[PDB]
This record gives structure tokens, sequence and C-alpha cells, in this order.
């Protein structure tokens, strides 16, 4: 899933 | 794509090493001033003895909240290193599973006091003893000391900056699909951090540096003692764990 890590890594 | 994924000249690794500090200098967490301020601000024997009747349970969830935000700051640090929004998605998870964790563990040092053996948490210096209604005794004092070696090098912030940038961008980690660019950023991050340790007459600290095993194991302890409380409370874990921490460790 890495929902957080990929959240995290895309908001600019 | 990035000028550090080829061969970089001495002007382009002096500029890396200013951008790398940089990056460091913005997501700190803590300013080293302020931990040094505050080092005569120690916990009572009342206030030692309060955290040692807390629950397991209690204690573990604020171990991994504190835990979850210092690698909140290790992901903006990674972010802002030159060369890591280069890499694929898959690269850049796959090197901040591994490493998140490992990089905090070397920011540690600042926070930890060699001269009576404390480390700030929740406001104040307390020793090891602070931690044992955790029950991973063991794990506690293998992180003190790996603290108390990183704290018998002296570190400057400069010096912090540069090796966790290196603790992350490690082209071994299992997973990675780019190797042969996370290689060449490596090499470059290397020669950033020998070019700096030459500059400042600190070579001499290369050999004292602890081999890459000793940071692995202590984190595959963390995860092994995560395992055996997550078995005793799992709704704890399912239900009061940041979800960050669980997408790490779990
Ligand atoms: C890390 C960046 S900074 O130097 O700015 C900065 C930020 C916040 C603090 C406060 C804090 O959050 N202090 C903690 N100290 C400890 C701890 C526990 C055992 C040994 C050692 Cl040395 C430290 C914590 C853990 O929860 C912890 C950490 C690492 C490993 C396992 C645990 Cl259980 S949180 C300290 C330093
Ligand atoms: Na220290």
């Amino acid at each position: 899933k890495h929902k957080i890590l990929h959240r995290l890594l895309q908001d600019s | 794509e990035n000028l550090y994924f080829q061969g970089a000249s001495l002007t382009e690794i002096e500029h890396l090493v200013q951008s790398v500090c940089k990056s460091y200098r913005e997501t700190c967490q803590l300013r080293l001033e302020d931990l040094l301020r505050q080092r005569s601000n120690i916990f009572s024997r009342e206030e030692v003895t309060g955290y040692q009747r807390k629950s397991m349970w209690e204690m573990w969830e604020r171990c991994a909240h504190h835990l979850t935000e210092a690698i909140q700051y290790v992901v903006e640090f990674a972010k802002r290193l030159s060369g890591f929004m280069e890499l694929c998605q898959n690269d850049q998870i796959v090197l901040l599973k591994a490493g998140a964790m490992e990089v905090v563990l070397v920011r540690m040092c600042r926070a930890y006091n060699a001269d009576n053996r404390t480390v700030f948490f929740e406001g104040k210096y307390g020793g090891m003893e602070l931690f044992r209604a955790l029950g991973c005794s063991e794990l506690i004092s293998s992180i003190f000391d790996f603290s108390h070696s990183l704290s018998a090098l002296h570190f400057s912030e400069d010096e912090i900056a540069l090796y966790t940038a290196l603790v992350l961008i490690n082209a071994h980690r299992p997973g990675l699909q780019e190797k042969r660019k996370v290689e060449q950023l490596q090499y470059n991050l290397e020669l950033a951090f020998h070019h700096h340790l030459c500059k400042t007459h600190r070579q001499s600290i290369l050999a004292k540096l602890p081999p890459k095993g000793k940071l692995r194991s202590l984190c595959s302890q963390h995860v092994e003692r995560l395992q055996i409380f997550q078995h005793l409370h799992p709704i704890v874990v399912q239900a009061a764990f940041p979800p960050l921490y669980k997408e790490l460790f779990s």
C-alpha cells in the first residue's frame, strides 16, 4: 500500500 | 536528469557539500544549540518512576509517535537531497524503508549526552532506565551504546548531514530498480563527505565510523521487538500506532 509514504513523496 | 548521476568535477562536488548541508539545516527537527542548552534539564527520580510505571502499550505508542515525527523530517531531508526526486517512486520508497530508521539512529547522537549517558526525550534528559516499561532493555542498551560511540567522534552538523545523506543513498538496498543511478549518486555523495573531511582535517574519523552491519543490526532488532509487542497487543498497533510507522516497520 505505502499510502502515507506515496502521499509524502507526491506532496509539493 | 541530474548532474550527480554522472561523473562530477571538484567544483560540482564542492556544491554537493553545500547543498547536502543546507538540506540538513532546513530538516533537522531540533537545533543543536537547543539540545545542548537543555542538557542541565534532567528527569527527576519521581519523573523516572512515573515513566517506569506506564503500561507497556502506552510507552510503545509514545515511542512510535516520537519516532514517526523524527522520520517525517528524514523524509523531507531525502526530498531535498540532490538527485533523490529524480529516482523512480519504487527506488525512493526502497531507500526510505531501509534507511529512514538508520538516519534517525544517527541523528539521535546530537540528542545524546555522553557525560551522564542521557537522551533528550519529551522535554528533558533521561537515562536508559526511563524506557524500562517497553520491555526491550537489550535494544535500548544497544541504542544508547551506539549513540555513545557516535558521540565520541564529536561530529559537527555538516558531518552528520553528509554522513546521513550516505546512510540513505545506499546502492546496495535490495529492490532498487535503477541501481547504477543510485551507485553514481552514492559515489558523488561519498566524494562530498570525504572532501569535507579532507578540507577540515577530519579524515581520522573514517576508520572510527561504525560498520554498515551495526546499523542493520539495530534496525533488525527494532523490527524484532516490534513483532513481539505486536503479538501481545495487536489492537494497539492496529488502532493507535501512526500509519507511517506501520508502513515502514510492520
Ligand atoms: C532525531 C533528530 S533530533 O536530534 O533533532 C531529536 C528530535 C527529537 C528528540 C526527542 C525524542 O524523540 N527523543 C527520543 N529518544 C528516544 C530514544 C530511545 C532509546 C534510545 C535513544 Cl538514544 C533514544 C526515542 C525513541 O522513541 C527511540 C528512538 C530511537 C530508537 C528507539 C526508540 Cl524507542 S524518541 C530527540 C532528538
Ligand atoms: Na552527543
